[PDB]
């Protein structure tokens, strides 16, 4: 929340997402790198 | 035939030489060094209701 002179954390929500295999093969192993999105099944909903 | 002629007969040992003395048996320390400690801090709680 942006207030007038001062901003505050409303929440910070955090959350561990694995990596698919396909990223830790193509990307990880093979490239050293990672994709900058985290795209995952909780609470039984695909988040990204 | 002859008797024996006696026998060399054994000694008795001289006896273990003791010193006496005083001790401190000391072993490995395994308690963890202990002090006290205040910690001050503040629990912000923000509630979306
Ligand atoms: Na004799």
């Amino acid at each position: 929340w942006f207030g007038h002179r001062y901003s505050q954390f409303m929440g910070i929500f955090e959350d561990r997402a694995p990596v698919p295999f396909e990223e830790v093969i193509d990307k990880i192993n093979a490239k050293g790198v990672c994709r900058s999105t985290a795209k995952y099944v909780r609470n039984n909903m695909e988040t990204t | 035939v002859q008797f024996e002629q006696p026998r060399r007969c054994p000694t008795r040992p001289e006896g273990q030489n003791y010193t006496e003395g005083i001790a401190v048996v000391f072993k490995e320390n395994i308690a963890p060094y202990k002090f006290k400690a205040t910690m001050y801090y503040k629990d912000v709680t923000v509630s979306q209701v």
